[PDB]
This record gives C-alpha cells, sequence and structure tokens, in this order.
DNA sequence: TTAGAGAATTGGAGAGTGTGTTTTTTTTTTTT
DNA sequence: ACACACTCTCCAATTCTCTAA
C-alpha cells in the first residue's frame, strides 16, 4: 500500500509528495486558459517529445514546501514527479502511443552557487552552475540488463542490475549442473553515457589566478548537445563517489572525488519573400544593399559594391566564384573589414598568413591528445569550400 | 605514564575556573562564554591558548609540547563532557546530515558521530618560530611553529570521517570510523539475526547519514635570505583540515602552528608533514605630479604622464563599440641613462604592478606556464594594475605576439595538456627600449633607431626619448647627491587615486565639436610638417578624461583637451 | 497401513597451501 | 599485505533397511 511509504533518513510521505505535484499541474496558470503546463501537456501528446520541462519558480511561487523537499531530496522526489505526469498523460488521450514513459526535467532559471563555494554540506542536493565548456569524450555504452545462457543445455535467464553489481547464476536450474552459465555480452541492454569537462567562465574570477574545472555526466536524450568552447547554464546533482587505491585490491581512499549528474541545461516564411520582392523591385537596390554593409565606413561605396558583388557571385567547367584583393598602408580599417563581411556568410572562414595564426591554410596529419591515433587536419581553404576565406597578413 | 583520568580532570578545572581578568577585567569567564556558545551551536572550532594553561601549570604546558596528539584527544573528551551544563536552549533543526541524526535519536530512544566541534591549540609565546632547515627528526611528534612562503593549495575536497551503511533485510543501521589515510569497507551484515539465521543481507552505504569534512592540501617553501652560501631551498607538506581552510593564498607569507608526523605506508625510512592547528598570515595636480620621483631632476610632464598612467581614462562601450581606458606609453633610453631609476619608482609607487625583461630568461615568461598545474606570468600576475616590461628591443616574435593579443584582447592562452584554456590579463603596459647601435640619432626616425615594428610600435599613446649628455654642474650635483647617499604620503597619493577613480566623466556635444575642429586643425598641420590617424584621438580622449578623472569633477572641459593637446604636441620635442 | 530408529553412502562447508605483485646532449637533412 | 587456483579434510544430509504404533 503506497500510502505507507516514507523517505529514508526523513520523514516525508511519497503519495502526498506525489498528490501535491498533481495539483500543480491542474492549477498554474501562467500568472504574466488551462494551466501552463496543461498546455505543454496537450502539445506533447501530439508532438512525441519525451521530455517536460518545469521551471523552479513556478513550483516555489505555488508551494515553497514542495520546492525545500524537492531540492532537499531531488533523488527520491524527482521519480515521483516522472510518476505523476505519465499519470495525467495516459488518464488523459488514453489511445495515444508514446514508446517510452515522460521523463521531467526541473530547472532553475539563473545561477545560485559559484562552483569556487562548493561544500561537503552540498553532497547529494539539487544545484545550479554557469561555466565554459572545455571538452568532450567520445560516447560510452553502459550495462542495463544482463543476459545468461547456460552452456550445457542452452537455457537463458535474465538479470536486473543492482547498482553496477551483477547477480551472476552459480546453476542452471534446468540441467543442474555447477558455473555452467555464460554471459552473452551482444544479447545484453545497453544505455548511452558522455563525460563532458567544463570551467568557470573569465568573468567572475578572482584576479590573476587561474580558473577551476568540474566533470559532468550525460545520459540518453542529452548525450551530445554540446560542443567545446561555448558556455552554459547547468543543473544537476552533486555526487561523490570513493576511488580504489589500485585496480588489483579492494581498499578505498579516505578523501571521495565530486561530479555533477546532469538533470537540464541551457545554452546562453511569405511575409519575409514578399518584403525582399518588393525591396528587389525598388530602384536603386544595388546601391542601397552596398551602402548597408559596414556602416563604420562612411565613403568606400564601390568597395562595398565590389564585396556584395562577391557575396552574391556567379552561377555554374569554368571558376563561377569571384576573388578581391584589398592593398594599402596598415593600420587602416580592412581587417575591420574582413571581420565585418566574415560574420554575415554562412560557410565564413577567417585566417592570417602570419605563423602566429590560430588555423593554417595547409591540411596535415597529427596525433589525437585523446587516443594518441591519427587524425587528418584539413586547412581553412579546404572547410571554407563553396564559402568565402578572408585572409589577413597576406 | 600520567592517569589520564587524573589530567583530565585536571582540564576541566582549567576550563571550569580559569578567567582572563577578562571583558575589561569583568572576570567573565572566556572558555565558559565559550562553552555556552558551543552548546548553542553559535560556534564550531575552539582555540585554546596555551599562555593561558601557562598562568595554572606550566608542568602540563610542557606535557602538551611533547606527544600533541594524546592532549588533542584529551581535551576534546573533556568539552563534550562539560557542554551539557553550559546548555540552556534547545536549537533549531538546520542540516540534513542531523535530520538523520534526529531520526536516530528517535529510533533509539558512537559519540564521534556527533561530535559537531574541532578543538586546536594556539602555541606558547616561548617559542620561537624554527625555519624549514631545522625541523629535523627529534621534533617527531611534538609540537612545532614553522615560518615559510606558500607556492601552491588544492581545491576544498570531502574527506570521510565516519561510514553509515543500511540493511537489506534486516532494516537495521552499521557504524564504521575512519582514521587512517585509506580503510576497507563492509559487506555482509553481522547483526544477529541475519547472522543466526545465515540470511545473506547486503551492506548498502549511504551518503546523507555518514560525516565528512572539508580538506585541503598545501606546500610552503624557505625564504631565499634564510638560505645558507651555495644551497637549493626547501619544501614542507602542509595539511589544512575544518575550520582553518580557505585562509592561505599562493605566494603568501604564513606562520603555522602544527605537529610533525610521519606517513603511514598503506623500509624504515618515511617521509613526513605538518599538520595545521593555525594559520597566520604575516593644487593637487601639481603636488601629486611634484611627489613622483623627487629623486630624478628635471623631466617634468613626463611625470604628469606617468601619472595620468596611474589614473587611467574611462572604457566607453557604447553597445560593442568599444573604446578602452588604459593609458599604454614607451621609454625610449640613451644607454645607461636615468630611465631606470624612474621606471623603478613607478614599480615601487604602484599599488598593483609587475616588473619584467625581454631577453627570455631561465626563469617563467611573460605569459603563464605549466610545471609538473598552470601558474605564473608577469601579464597574469599584474591584473587590475600596471605591467613594466625592460628592454623591450630584445623580445622575440612570441613576445611580440603575447603584446599585441594582450594590446587586442587583454587576455591569453596557454595550452595545459593540448586544451586550449585561456586567462585574464586586463592590466596596463609600461615599455623600455634601447637603440640597436649606441646613441640614439636624430639624423634618422625612432623606427631606424630602436626598430620594433611600426604595427605594435604605434600603439602607445605616448612616445619619449630620454636623451641626457655630461655638463660640469649637473655632473657634479649627481655625483655629490650619489656620494652622499653612499656616505650616510604614499597612503595619501593611493586613497587620492582610490577616491578620484570612481568618476567616469562624460563629453558634452560643444567639446566635441571643438575636439573636432581642433583635430583637423592638427592633422593639416601634421601632413603640411604622416603619423596621425584615428589612435592620436582616442589618445586625446583618453588622456583628457583621465585629467577630468585627476579632478573631482563630472565632464571632460576645454583646460583637458588642451592639457592633452600640449602633452600630446610637446612628447614630439623630445625626439629632437 | 503409517511412521520412527539404526546403519551406509555421499555432498559440500570449510581450512590450508602455493604463488604473484616532462627535460638534457648529440646526430643529420633541409630550410633559411 | 592482499587476491586467484588448487588440493584436501571432516561433519552431517539423504537413502536403505528393520522395527513399532
Ligand atoms: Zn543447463
Ligand atoms: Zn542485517
Amino acid at each position: 500500500l503506497g500510502q505507507k511509504l516514507v523517505i529514508w533518513g526523513t520523514d516525508v510521505n511519497v503519495a502526498a509528495c506525489k498528490e501535491n505535484f498533481q495539483r500543480f499541474l491542474q492549477r498554474f496558470i501562467d500568472p504574466l486558459t488551462e494551466p501552463l503546463y496543461m498546455q505543454r501537456l496537450g502539445e506533447i501528446n501530439v508532438i512525441g517529445e519525451p521530455f517536460l520541462n518545469v521551471n523552479c519558480e513556478h513550483i516555489k511561487s505555488f508551494d515553497k514546501n514542495l520546492y525545500r523537499q524537492l531540492i532537499s531530496y531531488p533523488q527520491e522526489v524527482i521519480p515521483t514527479f516522472d510518476m505523476a505526469v505519465n499519470e495525467i498523460f495516459f488518464d488523459r488521450y488514453p489511445d495515444s502511443i508514446l514508446e517510452h514513459q515522460i521523463q521531467v526535467r526541473p530547472f532553475n532559471a539563473l545561477k545560485t552557487k559559484n562552483m569556487r563555494n562548493l561544500n561537503p554540506e552540498d553532497i547529494d542536493q539539487l544545484i545550479t552552475i554557469s561555466g565554459m565548456v572545455i571538452r568532450t569524450s567520445q560516447l560510452i555504452p553502459e550495462m542495463q540488463e544482463a543476459f545468461f545462457q547456460c552452456q550445457v543445455c542452452a537455457h537463458t535467464t535474465r538479470v536486473e542490475m543492482d547498482r553496477g553489481r551483477i547477480a551472476e547464476p552459480s546453476v542452471c536450474g534446468r540441467c543442474h549442473t555447477t558455473h555452467s552459465m555464460a554471459l552473452i555480452h551482444n544479447r545484453s541492454l545497453f544505455s548511452d553515457k558522455q563525460m563532458i569537462k567544463l570551467q568557470e567562465s573569465p568573468e567572475d574570477m578572482p584576479a590573476g589566478q587561474t580558473p577551476h574545472t568540474v566533470i559532468l555526466f550525460a545520459h540518453n536524450d542529452l548525450v551530445d548537445k554540446v560542443q567545446p568552447g561555448d558556455r552554459v547554464n547547468v543543473t544537476g546533482i552533486y555526487r561523490a563517489v570513493p576511488i580504489r587505491v589500485n585496480p588489483r585490491v579492494s581498499n578505498v581512499k579516505s578523501v571521495y572525488k565530486t561530479h555533477i549528474d546532469v538533470i537540464h541545461y541551457r545554452k546562453t516564411s511569405e511575409k519575409r519573400v514578399e518584403l525582399l520582392k518588393e525591396l528587389s523591385r525598388k530602384p536603386d537596390i544595388y546601391e542601397r544593399l552596398a551602402s548597408a554593409l559596414a556602416p563604420s565606413i562612411y565613403e568606400h561605396e564601390d568597395i562595398k559594391k565590389g564585396i556584395l558583388l562577391q557575396l552574391f557571385g556567379g552561377t555554374r567547367k569554368f571558376r563561377a566564384e569571384i576573388n578581391i584583393l584589398l592593398c594599402g598602408d596598415p593600420g587602416t580599417s580592412k581587417s575591420q573589414l574582413l571581420q565585418y563581411v566574415y560574420n554575415l556568410v554562412p560557410r565564413g572562414q577567417y585566417t592570417s598568413g602570419k605563423g602566429s595564426s590560430a588555423v593554417g591554410l595547409t591540411a596535415y596529419v597529427m596525433k589525437d591528445p585523446e587516443t594518441r591515433q591519427l587524425v587528418l587536419q584539413t586547412g581553412a581553404l579546404v572547410l571554407s569550400d563553396n564559402g568565402i576565406c578572408c585572409i589577413d597578413e597576406f | 605514564l600520567k592517569d589520564y583520568a587524573l589530567e583530565k580532570e585536571k582540564v576541566k578545572k582549567f576550563l571550569q575556573e580559569f578567567y582572563q581578568d577578562d571583558e575589561l577585567g569583568k572576570k567573565q569567564f572566556k572558555y565558559g562564554n565559550q562553552l555556552v556558545r558551543l552548546a548553542h551551536r553559535e560556534q564550531v572550532a575552539l582555540y585554546v591558548d596555551l599562555d593561558d594553561v601557562a598562568e595554572d601549570d606550566p608542568e602540563l604546558v610542557d606535557s602538551i609540547c611533547e606527544n600533541a596528539r594524546r592532549y588533542a584527544k584529551l581535551f576534546a573528551d573533556a568539552v563534550q563532557e562539560l557542554l551539557p551544563q553550559y546548555k540552556e536552549r534547545e536549537v533549531v533543526n538546520k542540516d540534513v546530515l542531523d535530520v538523520y541524526i534526529e531520526h536516530r535519536l528517535m529510533m533509539e530512544q558512537p559519540a564521534e558521530l556527533m561530535r559537531r566541534f574541532e578543538l586546536y591549540f594556539q602555541g606558547p609565546s616561548s617559542n620561537k618560530p624554527r625555519v624549514i632547515r631545522e625541523v629535523r627528526a627529534d621534533s617527531v611528534g611534538k609540537l612545532v611553529t614553522v615560518r615559510g612562503i606558500v607556492t601552491r593549495v588544492s581545491e576544498v575536497k570531502p574527506k570521510m570521517v565516519v561510514a553509515t551503511y543500511t540493511c537489506d533485510q534486516c532494516g537495521a543501521e552499521t557504524y564504521q570510523p575512519i582514521q587512517s589515510p585509506t580503510f576497507m569497507p563492509l559487506i555482509m551484515c553481522p547483526s544477529q539475526e541475519c547472522q543466526t539465521n545465515r540470511s545473506g543481507g547486503r551492506l548498502y552505504l549511504q551518503t546523507r547519514g555518514s560525516r565528512f569534512i572539508k580538506f585541503q592540501e598545501m606546500k610552503m617553501q624557505e625564504h631565499s635570505d634564510q638560505v645558507p652560501v651555495g644551497n637549493i631551498p626547501r619544501s614542507i607538506t602542509v595539511l589544512v583540515e575544518g575550520e582553518n581552510t580557505r585562509i592561505a593564498q599562493p605566494g603568501d607569507h604564513v606562520s603555522v602552528t602544527g605537529i610533525f608526523l610521519p606517513i603511514l605506508r598503506t623500509g624504515l625510512l618515511s617521509e613526513t608533514y605538518l599538520e595545521a592547528h593555525r594559520i597566520v598570515k604575516m593644487d593637487f595636480y601639481e603636488k601629486l605630479a611634484a611627489s613622483i620621483a623627487p629623486e630624478i631632476y628635471g623631466h617634468e610632464d613626463v611625470k604628469k604622464a606617468l601619472l595620468l598612467l596611474l589614473v587611467g581614462g574611462v572604457d566607453q562601450s557604447p553597445r560593442g563599440m568599444k573604446i578602452r581606458g588604459n593609458i599604454n606609453i614607451c621609454l625610449m633610453g640613451d644607454p645607461g641613462v636615468a630611465k631606470s631609476q624612474l621606471l623603478s619608482y613607478i614599480d615601487r609607487l604602484a599599488p598593483r604592478s609587475q616588473y619584467t625583461t625581454g631577453r627570455g630568461s631561465s626563469g617563467v615568461g611573460l605569459t603563464a606556464a605549466v610545471l609538473r598545474t598552470l601558474e605564473g606570468g608577469a601579464l597574469v600576475l599584474a591584473d587590475q594594475g600596471v605591467c613594466c616590461i625592460d628592454e623591450f628591443d630584445k623580445m622575440a616574435e612570441a613576445d611580440r605576439t603575447a603584446i599585441h593579443e594582450v594590446m587586442e584582447q587583454q587576455t591569453i592562452s596557454i595550452a595545459k595538456a593540448g586544451i586550449l584554456t585561456t586567462l585574464n590579463a586586463r592590466c596596463s603596459i609600461l615599455a623600455a627600449a634601447n637603440p640597436a647601435y649606441g646613441r640614439y640619432n636624430p639624423r634618422r626616425s625612432l623606427e631606424q633607431n630602436i626598430q620594433l615594428p611600426a604595427a605594435l610600435l604605434s600603439r602607445f599613446d605616448l612616445l619619449w626619448l630620454i636623451q641626457d649628455r655630461p655638463d660640469r654642474d649637473n655632473d657634479l650635483r649627481l655625483a655629490q647627491h650619489i656620494t652622499y647617499v653612499h656616505q650616510h604620503d604614499m597612503k595619501l597619493m593611493r586613497r587620492y587615486i582610490a577616491m578620484c577613480r570612481e568618476k567616469q566623466p562624460m563629453v558634452p556635444e560643444s567639446l566635441a565639436d571643438y575636439i573636432t575642429a581642433a583635430y583637423v586643425e592638427m592633422r593639416r598641420e601634421a601632413w603640411a610638417s604622416t603619423y596621425t590617424s584615428a589612435r592620436t584621438l582616442l589618445a586625446i580622449l583618453r588622456l583628457s578624461t583621465a585629467l577630468a578623472r585627476l579632478r573631482m569633477v563630472d565632464v571632460v572641459e576645454k583646460e583637458d583637451v588642451n592639457e592633452a593637446i600640449r602633452l600630446m604636441e610637446m612628447s614630439k620635442d623630445s625626439l629632437l
């Protein structure tokens, strides 16, 4: 009887908690018409995505008690909210078909903690932090349900597995012969995981110091959504784990290693055609489009026209595209002009003829810093195929 | 050996009865008051002072100084036994870990799990600090005091103190206190019901119940002047734990009280470390212009240029069309000229600054570097301040590109392990350079004399040639001063620049029109007499706004533009 | 007809034994 | 000091056989 369940180490009732979340779904209209998340529930029923975002500020403004319980015990509360959503989703629209149970992703709008101020008091609480991505691993497969088959008589059995431990059979129940059951790797059931590395952003640093870093693990749906160098806000569970002294021995060290278990992260038409047709039918459109380029430059109109013509180009034997050269004194605005036009075209590239440049004009082969296997690095000229390549100090 | 029960009662007597003639002689019994605060969970750590103990029992102090670890445990138990007597109040529930303890009490109705306080010794004033070389093996286990410089510090990590497990079958709980640097966890339930029935229930560890403490690792090194002739300096590892964390910083002088102990294995020779118990760290315009480098005769307006370099302009920041406020200047010196004195005076004067030389010496470079974490770099260590480069003309292409990147973006990049890490460099730059051969030649341009490339060399707001030559009276005056020196308020200045730099003065359209007329006339003369460009206009803006900041005024005025104009104009005269 | 006691065979719970475990000097080709 | 692989032992569970309830 579900009403008897209470979370360990504390005194919170599970069934009451589920009911309170359902009341929130059935009541929270947008304070700025059915409830806001009920709109998304109606939409996701037809769109077919497997997840539902909820903003924590709506939970807090609806009820302080539920909010406190969520932040305190995310490991037990979040699966309860998952169950609540799925009950409503299938109580309504029962004929709809969906391959998976819906996930709920609570998220907090803004950073609550500096990654320099995380303390032992925070362990297993829901926190949110911000930073700059540095590196992303290859995708890692992960076991979910082991498949065992008897060597002697081909009988099969399946084992649901327990926080990383497999309950290996000792004897085949059909043929009563010990140590005869074998794990079949490619018949087992697997999941996806990825490891991401993140750094504090340069603005919030103490003066003259080097930056700190953390390790994030992302599962299933979220497993490939970010790339190096960009910046994000992340919400997750702050975990802590022991580590072994050597691969053979079973002793563990007395100082633990911590990581973030990711739950949510955020990055920081006929009407147009008719407008374009009317604008193109306007007189002196060539002058107007040229004039639109680089407003910081007040007089070089025919140069702007030449650049505009390069952006438009010919059409397809013979080379159909256009090449342009700018010459004169250093310190003139030409580099700014290159950087301006570089930012206007999707397949654009920018580099310098100097050896200090960030990416070379020449293709080359090197060893991967991760695997130390060979990788072919094509140059800027190749990457800008069917695009514009800006070159400085030519 | 002593009876530690008698010693416990003596310690209790000290805590119960000692008063330092405390609270302005009102005799309020400092440690009794502290025990009240501890009982009501107002405070965590308690620093017992051994000078107080010495008033009653110096033999106890001597007993503590050797084999300190016993007395650490003894005092902690005494405080735990006395704590309920100073309680009078019920404390509010405020911690998940204590919610588990509260549930444990509710279900029940070891002490290490409940003992939420820390106890540390403050060293007796008799004990002078040792150098890291004088802590020899006869001091193992004894209380010591050491002095040195910090080199490296880790982040704060959670250290395990007692583990808590739960049993799947019988519903009980078990505890395991931790003391060594490693341990081995439990597996299967030892309770009598599970054991007698051999039911095989397994144990699951609970991070919601177990106890953790803040832990941090640090290294400390000898002062260079304390090292004996012809030797390499040594270092010592210091372990910081509890309420002592986050005090120390890299490159900072500290004095540490602690216990010196050997490391546990997993030969008879073993490494050692220092267990920390306490860490202890070791008009206006003309007047301020005349206050810069008074040892040096002449160079009146150069001193004002350096003053405005320290004061700075304003970052305009119009919606990304950025103009930066940092002044940057360069000094060209004849061989052996007085510039070294002026440079070192500004280096000494400035509240946050750094120095380096362009030859690329055996030490760390202008940018950050890697060792086996990232560290260092003159461009990095000067951040909210000014950085000075000496013998700039001997720089390499790496140095030139680094300076170019700082001038554009005021940030740098160094690869730790192929990753593209990047790092703040927000400071202003001051450059000192010398001609390629001999004295500067007025018959040739400055590019021909100093021979840096014109692209970066023209970045500086001001350029000054420091040329000087013999004369009988001036040389005699200088010689008299030097021989006199050999024979025999900065706080106000810092406060003035602190308060005045709060201003960000704007310009009205009338001043913009005035500047337009002045600038076009100046450029007409420049081509008629070329070097003038947009950089010149931004330099005028920077120096005039900087002067407006030097005044306690919210806007620039005509006199500021005129002052900036005569300063940039007259700088050419130094080249001739 | 249903159930317990005395004798013989066999499984496995348990113990014991053996073994494994960045940072400096010098050459060679080709770039300058 | 702390884990595999192998060898070996003694205790008592399972069945046969004779007997009483
Ligand atoms: Zn089988
Ligand atoms: Zn048990």
